């Protein structure tokens, strides 16, 4: 075929590699800075509920 | 007696049997055959059209497109008197250079 | 033992993993470790040869003080926080006690010195389960707590292992000792990347989980222990012989063959990690493990060892086992990593 | 003429053959998503012609 | 890591908000790779049992190439929607923290000074 | 025909270790 | 179904079948003592299970139409050949006996499952405990190698250990002159030329040797010649017992469906037979054994598993 | 792209399923239409890489070894079908499915578009030549050959796995184009060294150099025809492809740690090739003359100059041919003799008439006499070499010298001389073996009218 | 590790005196600790000779890490230049003889001197680099 299908073709290719290099390059920068912060949705570790804890007047004043 | 074995298989001749072996296998009709397949699907259709292919292949490496565009670039450039191709290849007007 | 009584001791062995797996409360983990310990030397001792007792009295030993040191871990944990959820510990020294603890059950430092003895003084079958399905339980609490742990001190632990487990390899005859010394060369893999990230240890777990059944049960179907024994199998089913080998080179890690997917994926964690000396050693003495490896491969169907005459008895007749499941354990096993992207299921 | 049997041990000589002309057809399938800057790069992008519409298929 | 994320309901293969992305469709080349992965499995299934291998009992690894791809299919599903979370909430951070991702400086090579190194 | 093994090359790797010593000699 | 885990559960037990006709009763006895007749007025006489003696085509009695083999093709040893050459250099003698052990132990697990899936008791000649006698008598005049013997009891407790000893066996008691006197009678010219020695040998292993060691774990009773053709007297001896001695009398339904699981597994039996030890009489070379297996495998039958073989007409391979 | 390599793959059911005896023929049929295919592929564009997907493209350094690979497939066949022929069907057939997958991951391997895929496959190779060689392998010492074949690639294939993961944790996508576009000057920081030695010793094992060379002669040795071709005709240069890829990304560091591997290099090829003339092996010595023309390469790609990149490539393909032309040249007169020794059967021209022709353009081929491709390349390193140092035509030119020797070696010790009187077994050569010459011999002489399609990239 | 954060502490070159004591310090407690371990795994059958063998390894051990540090230290203060990784790389082999000399083999000693000679020069590497062995969880 002509020069045109490889020249468009391999355009393509390029843009869909920088695409994905530049992704990777802020997966490890997103994944180290949230690691570390945690004020992100992954890697919240668990914790216990407030949920579990009675609320209701104990036999001892003090609480 | 070490093992019970056998002897080491003395090496058949292929032409021994029919002497117009063709040392493809031991079967004559499929060995004949097998010379056809070889040659024809070797010789024949992969040496012979594959050359003409690859030597009648279009133009490789644009080996003469750039020729082409040699001559009238040559043409007009010795046309105006300045010099028959610049030194430098990246218009150093427009470069930026730091200090 | 009566099949309904066996099917009920190792009902229970499922469960108490399966009870570790999903408890919330610390007491209740050391419920699962124990009753798992509880109903598994029964079936260790079900040939009952006195090399069965053997093996099953050093599995318990050591079992045993692993679960009772796993207590002060425990009881430690509680002192100092007041809190029986299984979550990331206040004290290094609970967290360096557990380390120890779970380790020991797994057997990956000093402490694997039992894991090649008892596996060679029980049967086959016994051995597929220990090194298989009594390897999740240890490693479900490390997967919860990896927050916690020390880096340097659980490292230490990965690279001794498949140091010593793919050292020892080298010189092993009984089939069942090289297994168990390849357990423990995996067990350091996986244990190597989980400070970083838990993913691909259950990666690596489910991979090397797929292998040590294609092995044991192929070695099953094989009825041989001793590397001899398993040469003569060419002559009787030369093609469990050649799948033997495709499975061999898998679990070495050449690939495109499976066993590359988990060593692949575990260079590529540390290597985000920044710590690429780690790696490198792992890798290299990867070909430890290959070694003896391919010494199988070369005793078991790459040459032809020489036979028995007794052996043209084994022809006439066929096998009655049903070796379930092996169809899909061995190609699940061998060839899948073009779908390697799918461990993102496991996140 | 021996057919029934012609086939049964002729039936290789098609595997391949096919299999290249189904390797054509992913070849031609595949650059479909590959289309992206089609007539767009401004070394080879040019008016369209009257009734052609895809420069390069 | 996707191991605490606010919403996960444990035990859930496949969550409902993840049908909202395009489902694979039925001839995927990972698909019909995990449907080679069945058939692979039938032939060596009559292997081991000694039976004429390819046409050794038509049912059986047909229930195989069945089986593999529909566990295969949903397994892609999940696959799918993993990937597709991780980038979702990945945008949703960094829009949320602009501070940590400055937007670098646009300058041509014409400016940018690359030491040339000779081969000579 | 092709090199095979032998009782040489089975005995090489029968007994209790292919790597043997006086330790391992009992 | 088989005794498979599943039968056992839903009630498919042992100790319900089996009466008091099941023991594995053996008649034994010297060179030609005419134990294989005496074997089977006790099976027709009692409504008990025969088994001739285990051969070298035993083993392909039970496979396939259950026609001989061929001995290059099994066996690899013949018995008429081991008596020309007694020490010919070949291994004949102790390949023999190897193999002459294999087949009795099949036939021990044949008698053994028949036994434990009907309840009928089992009478078979020269039981694996008694084939000892022949390789001792073998290694008496030097027929086999010193290095022959261990290897034989070596797959002796590999195997026989778990095989559990008969109930009652019968000896038929001849004196080494008579069998001197019958083998001229029976004209086949290969069993001309046994040695005085050899009947000798296997007679006084016997008598000091198989029937008091095996005593103790069952009751041993000696016949005459006079006494062996009585026909009626033996078979009320036999049912004259209690059958105290023997580890049979004492289990339960638990060792007999195991002991069922290791029988029925045609491979199990004698997975032990084909011991890794290497010895010339019965080491073959990896080039002969590939040429022999591949000769087997091209056999009608044995191409695939049974029920799988389309050129004997097994039809419907695609849905099988 | 796809258009060759589903039609390799599904030759595999063909030979599985074929008749007994046609497994010969129709794999034959249909390997050498492969090769016609390849050679299609064999165009190449002005400058951009003929780009077909994410997954696969080629350049003008891929489709000549692409054209190579799958040439050479029916020609393993061809020589096969001697050895092989008492065997059992399916074993025949397991010999066979070996090859086209190993064939099948060659044309994987360089097409392949990104590095980590080039690597996944880079390894892959091995798995069939490691049962080639020691399964179908006709020799004692074959099984400690295969180890170490496999473990010497292996120690340095691993490193470099480490290095690939830590480019692409660094500098995102390892995309040959991207990679190449995106090029950063790699700085002379001590860790630096290490990234270039991973990135280089993983090639350099499976391109024997001195010293790193002690496997190919017990693997050429102990392995049987198709494996040795095989193992010397493609697989020593995929190190030579992964080089010329690879040191894209190991500028400025490559001019100063070239040092030590270029002084190996050019003193092992003096070595080697003395090595080769007292060799008692013929395969040995077609062996070890393997790693002097290798040696040469190592050198021409170390330098990083346009010409020392065409002649790369040019003896790349030449040797390979040439190698496996003389691996069939000692191939066809073992079995006669079933001995390696040369001396053994002497005059062999006398007997044979056509094998001392065959044997002797094998000879000047590998002599890289003018015009043969291998001149071409030799003559071209040269030039670059000699502009680089002018003191390395000592060593260069040297080189030529001893090749001169050792090649007519073999040729007088075997063609010509008196013939030994106690043989009488050596018959009239089979036809087959006579084709399978001139299927190699040929198509290298017609390569030399256009000497184009082989430079490389570069030209 | 502030027995081993003497060593760091020490500038290179520099109180050689000082880093020797570092360095065989060092070199002594792993000799024990390997010397406890052979003692633990290969039973001392009497305790006479148990103490000869925990003397003979820690004497080794010590050995090569007090002649590594004076090598290592004095190369630095001669040759004036402390990053240079060649100063533990003789240090590295000076060791290794020292191996060879206690175990009387020239070549387990020339082996030695190849092996942690060269991962002595590895080490220093990356400590001028800042490669880390045990790198903390990153990402
Ligand atoms: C992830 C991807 C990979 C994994 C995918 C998941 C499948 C994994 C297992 C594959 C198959 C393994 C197998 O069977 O190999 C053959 C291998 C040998 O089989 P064999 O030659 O028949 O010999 C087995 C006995 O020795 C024979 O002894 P027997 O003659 O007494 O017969 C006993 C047998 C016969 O069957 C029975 O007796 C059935 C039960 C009847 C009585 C009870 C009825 C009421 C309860 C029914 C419960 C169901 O029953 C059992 O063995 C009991 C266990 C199985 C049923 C209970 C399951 C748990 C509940 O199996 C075993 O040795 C069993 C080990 C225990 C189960 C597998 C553990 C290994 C895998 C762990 C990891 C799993 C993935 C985790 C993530
Ligand atoms: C006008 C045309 C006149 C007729 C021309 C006929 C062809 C000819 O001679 O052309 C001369 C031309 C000369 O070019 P030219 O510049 O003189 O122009 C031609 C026209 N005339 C002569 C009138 C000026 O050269 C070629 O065409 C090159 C031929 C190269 C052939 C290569 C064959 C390779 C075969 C490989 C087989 C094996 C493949 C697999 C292995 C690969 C390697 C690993
Ligand atoms: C990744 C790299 C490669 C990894 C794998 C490498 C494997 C081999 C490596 C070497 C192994 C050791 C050396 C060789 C050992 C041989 C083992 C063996 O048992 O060999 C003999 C045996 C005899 O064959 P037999 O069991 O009788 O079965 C014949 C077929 N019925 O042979 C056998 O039992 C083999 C039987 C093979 C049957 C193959 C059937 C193929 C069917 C293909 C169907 C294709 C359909 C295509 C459809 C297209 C359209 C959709
Ligand atoms: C982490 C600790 C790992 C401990 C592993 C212990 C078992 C394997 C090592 C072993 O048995 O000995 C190694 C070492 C030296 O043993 P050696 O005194 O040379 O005697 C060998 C011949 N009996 O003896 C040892 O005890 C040293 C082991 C730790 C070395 C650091
Ligand atoms: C910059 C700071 C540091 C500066 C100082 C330099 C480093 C510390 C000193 C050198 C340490 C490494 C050299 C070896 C020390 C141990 C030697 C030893 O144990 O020798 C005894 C023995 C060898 O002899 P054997 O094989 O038993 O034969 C005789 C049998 N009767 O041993 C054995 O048999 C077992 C095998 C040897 C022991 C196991 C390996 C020991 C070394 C591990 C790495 C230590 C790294 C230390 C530095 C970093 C950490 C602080
Ligand atoms: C059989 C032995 C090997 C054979 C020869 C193989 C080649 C020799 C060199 C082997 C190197 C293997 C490790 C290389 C991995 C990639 C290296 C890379 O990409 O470069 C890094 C180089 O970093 C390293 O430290 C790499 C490892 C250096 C060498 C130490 C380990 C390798 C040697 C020992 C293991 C292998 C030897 C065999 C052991 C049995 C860059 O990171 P950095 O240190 O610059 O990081 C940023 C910052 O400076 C701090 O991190
Ligand atoms: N080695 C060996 N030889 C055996 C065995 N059983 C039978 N033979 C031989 O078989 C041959 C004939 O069997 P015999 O039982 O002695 O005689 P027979 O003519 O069959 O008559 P019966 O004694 O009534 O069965 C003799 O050479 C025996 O030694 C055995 O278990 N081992």
């Amino acid at each position: 075929d002509g020069p045109e299908k490889n020249y468009e073709k391999t355009m393509a290719i390029l843009q869909i590699e920088a695409e994905k290099a530049e992704l990777r390059l802020k997966e490890l920068e997103v994944r180290r800075l949230m690691r570390a912060r945690g004020d992100g949705p992954w890697y919240q570790y668990p914790t216990i509920d407030k949920a579990l804890i009675d609320h209701s007047p104990k036999t001892t004043p003090d609480n | 007696i070490r093992l019970q074995e056998d002897p080491d298989p003395e090496d058949e001749n292929l032409y021994e049997k029919n002497p117009d072996s063709h040392g493809y296998d031991k079967d004559p009709i499929v060995d004949l055959w097998n010379m056809r397949v070889v040659f024809f699907f070797g010789f024949s259709i992969v040496l012979v059209l594959g050359s003409t292919f690859v030597a009648y292949l279009p133009d490789y490496r644009m080996q003469e497109w750039a020729r082409r565009e040699a001559e009238r670039l040559v043409k007009y450039r010795e046309a105006n008197g300045l010099p028959l191709m610049e030194s430098n290849c990246f218009d150093p007007n427009k470069i930026q250079l730091p200090e | 033992m009566n099949p309904i009584i066996y099917t009920t001791l190792i009902m229970t062995v499922m469960s108490g993993t399966m009870l570790v797996m999903i408890s919330s409360h610390w007491l209740l983990i050391w419920i699962g470790f124990e009753m798992n310990l509880l109903a598994m030397i029964p079936v260790l001792m079900k040939n009952f040869n006195p090399r069965a007792t053997e093996a099953a009295t050093k599995y318990f030993l050591t079992q045993a003080t692993a679960s009772m040191m796993l207590m002060m871990a425990i009881i430690i944990n509680l002192l100092y926080s007041g809190q029986w959820t299984i979550t990331k510990m206040f004290n290094p020294v609970a967290m360096t006690m557990m380390t120890m603890a779970l380790a020991m059950k797994l057997g990956l430092s000093p402490f694997h010195f039992w894991v090649p003895e008892v596996t060679q003084g029980i049967s086959l079958q016994a051995g597929l389960l220990l090194l298989t399905w009594q390897k999740l339980a240890p490693l479900s609490v490390l997967c919860q707590i990896s927050q916690s742990i020390n880096p340097n001190l659980m490292l230490t632990m990965a690279m001794l292992s498949i140091l010593i487990g793919g050292w020892g390899g080298l010189n092993q005859t009984q089939l069942r000792k090289i297994m168990a010394y390849s357990s423990i060369a995996h067990m350091g893999w996986m244990t190597a990347v989980l400070p970083y990230n838990t993913t691909m240890t259950i990666l690596n777990l489910l991979i090397y989980i797929t292998m040590t059944l294609a092995m044991f049960m192929l070695l099953i179907h094989s009825s041989a222990t001793t590397t001899l024994s398993l040469s003569h199998t060419w002559n009787k089913m030369p093609v469990i012989t050649s799948l033997m080998m495709v499975t061999l080179l898998s679990m070495g890690g050449l690939p495109p063959l499976s066993g590359f997917m988990p060593k692949w994926m575990i260079i590529q964690e540390m290597t985000k990690n920044e710590s690429i000396i780690m790696p490198t050693l792992m890798a290299m003495t990867a070909l430890l493990n290959l070694y003896f490896y391919m010494r199988l491969a070369y005793s078991s169907s790459l040459t032809m060892f020489p036979s028995t005459n007794n052996m043209k008895m084994k022809w006439q007749f066929e096998h009655t086992k049903q070796m379930k499941l092996l169809p899909t354990m061995i190609v699940l096993s061998t060839l899948v990593l073009p779908m390697t992207p799918a461990l993102s299921s496991l996140n | 003429m021996n057919v029934l049997q012609i086939v049964r041990d002729h039936w290789v000589h098609i595997l391949v053959p096919v299999g290249f002309v189904f390797g054509c057809y992913l070849d031609r399938r595949s650059d479909e998503k590959l289309t992206a800057f089609r007539n767009k790069s401004l070394l080879f992008k040019r008016e369209l012609r009257p009734n052609e519409e895809v420069t390069w298929k | 890591m996707m191991s605490g994320r606010p919403g996960r309901v444990p035990l859930q293969f496949l969550p409902n908000e993840a049908r909202s992305l395009p489902p694979p469709k039925l001839t995927d080349p990972r698909l019909v790779y995990m449907g080679f992965l069945g058939y692979c499995s039938g032939l060596i299934d009559n292997a081991i049992r000694r039976r004429p291998v390819v046409s050794a009992g038509l049912h059986r690894q047909l229930l195989y190439v069945t089986s593999f791809v529909f566990f295969g299919y949903y397994l892609l599903k999940r696959q799918d929607y993993m990937y597709a979370l991780r980038d979702h909430d990945m945008f949703a951070y960094v829009k949320s923290h602009p501070e940590d991702f400055p937007e670098k400086d646009k300058k041509t090579y014409g400016e940018i000074l690359e030491e040339f190194h000779p081969v000579r | 025909r092709q090199w095979q093994p032998d009782v040489e090359w089975a005995e090489q790797f029968g007994g209790a270790v292919m790597y043997p010593t006086k330790e391992t000699a009992h | 179904l088989q005794y498979g885990p599943l039968a056992f559960v839903l009630g498919e037990r042992t100790t319900r079948k089996l009466t008091e006709t099941s023991k594995v009763i053996t008649v034994d006895g010297n060179i030609c003592s005419g134990k294989g007749r005496l074997a089977r007025e006790i099976a027709e006489k009692l409504g008990l299970r025969h088994f001739p003696e285990a051969g070298i085509h035993y083993a392909d009695s039970t496979t396939g139409d259950g026609k001989p083999l061929d001995v290059q093709l099994s066996g690899n040893c013949s018995l008429e050949k081991f008596y020309d050459d007694p020490k010919s250099n070949d291994g004949n003698s102790y390949r023999l006996q190897s193999w002459l052990y294999a087949s009795r132990l099949l036939q021990y697990a044949d008698a053994l499952e028949h036994l434990l899936s009907t309840g009928q008791g089992v009478v078979l000649e020269r039981s694996i405990y008694s084939d000892f006698v022949f390789l001792e008598a073998m290694y008496r005049q030097g027929f086999i190698r010193k290095q022959c013997v261990e290897h034989y009891n070596e797959v002796k407790k590999v195997t026989a250990c778990e095989y559990l000893p008969p109930h009652v066996v019968v000896y038929v008691d001849v004196p080494v002159p008579e069998i001197q006197s019958r083998i001229q009678k029976k004209g086949n010219p290969h069993e001309m030329k046994i040695t005085a020695a050899y009947l000798q040998d296997i007679e006084n292993a016997y008598k000091k040797t198989f029937l008091p060691e095996m005593s103790e774990k069952c009751e041993v009773l000696q016949y005459s010649a006079r006494e062996a053709e009585d026909a009626e007297k033996v078979v009320e001896d036999i049912e004259y017992l209690k059958c105290d001695k023997g580890p049979w009398p004492d289990q339960d339904d638990r060792t007999f469906h195991r002991l069922r699981m290791l029988v029925q597994n045609k491979l199990e039996v004698l997975n032990y037979t084909t011991i890794p030890v290497y010895l010339p009489e019965i080491t073959i070379g990896a080039h002969q054994s590939d040429r022999v297996f591949q000769k087997f495998t091209e056999l009608p039958g044995r191409k695939y598993s049974p029920g799988y073989n389309e050129d004997v007409g097994d039809k419907w391979i695609w849905l099988k | 792209m796809l258009k060759i390599i589903i039609p390799t793959t599904m030759l595999l059911p063909m030979t599985w399923m074929s008749k007994h005896n046609m497994i010969w023929i129709n794999a034959t049929v249909h390997s050498l239409l492969i090769s016609l295919i390849s050679l299609s592929l064999l165009n190449q564009l002005g400058e951009n890489s003929l780009n077909f997907s994410l997954t696969f493209f080629s350049d003008s350094l891929s489709a000549p070894l692409l054209v190579l690979t799958t040439w050479l497939l029916p020609l393993m066949l061809m020589a096969s079908q001697s050895h092989l022929s008492k065997e059992t069907t399916t074993r025949k057939k397991l010999y066979i499915t070996m090859l086209i997958l190993l064939q099948l991951f060659l044309i994987m391997t360089f097409t392949a578009t990104e590095l980590i895929l080039f690597y996944i496959l880079f390894e892959a190779t091995l798995v069939p030549t490691l049962i080639i060689i020691t399964r179908w392998g006709n020799q004692t010492e074959r099984l400690n050959a295969g180890l170490y074949f496999l473990f010497y690639t292996l120690a340095g294939s691993l490193p470099l796995l480490v290095a690939l993961v830590y480019i692409q944790n660094t500098t995102g996508s390892l995309n040959f184009l991207i990679i190449h576009y995106w090029s950063h000057p790699l700085s002379n920081s001590w860790s630096n060294i290490f990234m270039w030695l991973a990135c280089i010793m993983a090639f350099m094992v499976k391109m024997p150099l001195y010293g790193l060379h002690l496997w190919l002669p017990k693997a050429h040795v102990e392995a049987p025809i198709a494996g040795s071709m095989v193992l010397a005709a493609v697989l020593l240069k995929l190190g030579g492809y992964g080089m010329m890829r690879i040191t894209t990304i190991l500028n400025p560091l490559t001019n100063y740690m070239a040092y030590p591997f270029l002084m190996l290099s050019m003193w092992g090829m003096i070595m080697t090739s003395s090595i080769c003339l007292r060799q008692t092996d013929l395969k040995s010595l077609i062996a070890y003359s393997s790693v002097s023309h290798m040696a040469l390469v190592i050198v021409a790609i170390m330098i990083q100059t346009p010409w020392s990149f065409m002649g790369a490539t040019a003896l790349m393909i030449a040797h390979g041919l040439t190698s496996s032309m003389l691996f069939c040249l000692a191939n066809t007169n073992y079995e006669r003799v079933h001995s390696r020794t040369m001396i053994l059967a002497r005059g062999l021209q006398t007997l044979l008439p056509l094998m001392a022709t065959w044997w002797l353009m094998a000879s000047l081929t590998n002599l890289a006499l003018p015009p043969s491709i291998n001149l071409i390349g030799e003559l071209f390193i040269i030039t670059a070499s000699f502009s680089w140092s002018n003191i390395t035509i000592i060593l260069m030119g040297m080189n030529m010298m001893i090749t001169a020797l050792y090649s007519l070696y073999m040729l007088i010790t075997t063609q010509r001389g008196k013939y030994t009187h106690h043989i009488n077994n050596i018959k009239a050569s089979f036809t087959r073996e006579n084709a399978l010459m001139a299927l190699h011999i040929l198509p290298l002489l017609l390569l030399t009218l256009n000497p184009k399609m082989i430079l490389g990239p570069l030209y | 590790k502030t027995l081993l954060h003497k060593y760091s502490d020490i500038p290179e070159g520099t109180e050689c005196h000082r880093k020797a004591y570092a360095s065989t310090s060092i070199g002594g407690a792993t000799g024990l600790i390997v010397s406890a371990y052979s003692i633990a795994l290969k039973p001392p059958a009497s305790f006479l000779e148990g103490v000869a063998r925990t003397g003979r390894y820690t004497f080794t051990s010590a050995a090569i890490g007090a002649i590594f540090g004076l090598t290592s230290c004095i190369s630095a203060q001669v040759r004036e230049k402390p990053d240079d990784p060649l100063n533990y790389f003789i240090g590295g082999c000076a060791g290794g003889l020292t191996l060879g000399a206690r175990t009387r083999s020239y070549g387990i000693g020339a082996a030695a001197c190849a092996y942690m000679g060269l991962t002595a020069a590895l080490v220093k590497m990356g400590q001028l680099e800042g490669w880390q062995v045990f790198a903390e969880p990153k990402v």
